[PDB]
């Protein structure tokens, strides 16, 4: 129901959804934040930049057009929606302005416009934004040396040093035909698109990505940038998860699932089937938390992220969710898996299907450029269904149970022991 | 204290265990006097009447 074509160059990959109006039609590249050096990183966040700037936008909006564009750790996507008339033009546009001559997007004014612009937002991330910060900062500690340990914003040090050459660069080193998917979503019909594309010669290069030497390899460490003028305890720890295209994919976002997200003020997230709120909600351990399960093309994260307000009770938080974590291993139940496969079949079909063609588009993106075909929604719940709980507990006997963990942490978490009580915290001696 | 200064304490405390089984087994009587053997007689002085090492 959601084809993909190969032509001679590019591949082409759509889903008609004959119901929503904006058809969105956009180009997803597969080599996002981890396939630059950390001496032009903050290259791609760039890129982004350029292709939202002022005048690339006012001569996208002047069409009709709108543009978007997002940035992720294995992918980065450009992304133009439109109305559903208005398909060719959207397509001539991305042609136009990023495929062939990008001397109008690269000049002394723009580009200049641009790092000054993406200077000033990403030290407001690095000043503000304290959840965001430290997952990346578990990203930085958690493959270091290793190239997933690149921020995919950038960060300053590595940014003032970035001239018009390093982007020239990166764009003949990433932008290619072996390299892209071209995305389409909301109601345009498969051989529309593959026609506007066979019409115009719509091919970007030849060559092929450089490979790149290191493998992303976990490695347990431990972070924290504590700032005791903050007022809360913002700190994440994780295993190594799978990653993507590993049988163990959906087990281990089932396992997620299994303690999911909860938040101290809704008062109707505090009567959730979580075994763990009935041990956090005596003295207020915590005040939200949610455990994600991130996969990327080489290895992937699994793990939990807080924020605590009660700042001298850290460590009875991080006890009592490691002994829950150590309860997937020796006495899961049967009922807490089945109301996980029910609540991860509707966030599944919340996430895959939304209103929003762009969320889809680089959804789309990422698993054909990944997989090569994007699986259903219905195979992907009978995969879902198709879990028993002897497999859950085998993959948390593989992946849980007395693991080196990563951990990151800002504010005020001196409360937080030091790290050989939180590893040895992941298995216990049988109670 | 504990993940850390437990096994600490626990380096010196089987490297005391050793040099006291040593002092034990090997040669008691090298810290006491060779006089507190022979029994208590109010009428003989030993004429030295050094206490234990430590006082
Ligand atoms: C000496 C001081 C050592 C201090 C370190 C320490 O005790 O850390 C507690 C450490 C961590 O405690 P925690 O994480 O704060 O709370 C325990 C967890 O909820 C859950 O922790 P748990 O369930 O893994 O620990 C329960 C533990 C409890 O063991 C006992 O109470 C005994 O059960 C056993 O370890 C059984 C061991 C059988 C040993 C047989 C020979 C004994 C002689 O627990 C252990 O792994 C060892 C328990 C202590 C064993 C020795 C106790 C008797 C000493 C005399």
């Amino acid at each position: 129901a959601e084809v993909t074509q190969l032509s001679n160059g590019i591949v082409v990959a759509t889903e008609h959804n004959p119901s929503a109006h904006t058809a969105s039609v956009g180009v997803v590249f597969g080599s996002g934040a981890a396939n630059e050096n950390p001496y032009n990183n903050g290259v791609s966040n760039l890129w982004k930049n350029i292709f939202l700037s002022k005048e690339n936008s006012a001569v996208a909006a002047k069409e009709g057009l709108a543009l978007s564009s997002n940035i992720s750790r294995d992918f980065q996507s450009y992304i133009v929606s439109s109305l559903p008339g208005s398909t060719d033009k959207s397509l001539d546009f991305l042609n136009q302005s990023f495929i062939q001559q990008k001397a109008n997007l690269l000049s002394s004014s723009n580009f200049e416009a641009t790092k000054k612009s993406v200077l000033k937002q990403v030290q407001d991330f690095e000043e503000n934004d304290h959840p965001n910060r430290v997952l990346e900062h578990l990203h930085s500690t958690a493959f270091q040396n290793t190239p997933l340990s690149l921020p995919t914003r950038g960060t300053l040090e590595s940014l003032e040093n970035l001239v018009v050459a390093d982007l020239e660069s990166f764009a003949n080193n990433h932008f290619l035909n072996s390299n892209a998917v071209v995305v389409g979503t909301g109601n345009i019909k498969h051989e529309d698109l593959v026609n506007s594309i066979e019409s115009k010669n719509l091919s970007l290069q030849t060559g092929t990505k450089p490979v790149l030497k290191k493998k992303a390899a976990f490695l347990g460490s431990e972070v924290r940038l504590r700032d005791d003028t903050l007022p809360k305890a913002w700190i994440s720890l994780a295993v190594e998860g799978e990653p993507v295209n590993s049988p163990n994919y959906f087990v281990a976002k089932l396992a997620a699932q299994i303690f999911g997200s909860y938040n101290a003020f809704e008062p109707a997230s505090r009567l959730q089937g979580i075994k763990l709120l009935d041990n956090i909600q005596e003295y207020q351990l915590c005040d939200n938390f949610n455990h994600f399960s991130l996969s990327y093309k080489d290895s992937g994260l699994w793990g939990f992220s807080t924020a605590t307000r009660n700042v001298t009770m850290i460590d009875d938080l991080i006890h009592f969710t490691l002994k829950q974590w150590n309860r997937l291993t020796i006495s899961v139940t049967d009922t807490e898996v089945e109301r996980a496969k029910s609540l991860l079949k509707l966030q599944l079909g919340q996430l895959y299907e939304s209103g929003n063609p762009v969320n889809d588009a680089n959804l789309l993106g990422a698993e054909v450029l990944i997989k090569g075909s994007k699986l259903s929604l219905g195979e992907a719940f009978k995969k879902i269904d198709a879990i028993t709980v002897k497999d859950v507990k085998a993959w948390a006997g593989k992946r849980l149970w007395d693991q080196d963990i990563a951990i990151a942490g800002t504010g005020q978490i001196e409360g937080l022991l030091d790290y050989m009580r939180i590893r040895s915290d992941m298995s216990m001696m049988r109670w | 204290m504990h993940s850390y200064f437990i096994f600490k304490d626990l380096v010196t405390v089987f490297l005391f265990m050793l040099i006291l089984a040593l002092f034990v087994f090997y040669s008691p009587n090298t810290l006491g006097h060779p006089d507190n053997y022979i029994p208590g007689n109010p009428l003989v002085t030993p004429a030295s009447i050094v206490p234990e090492w430590y006082l």
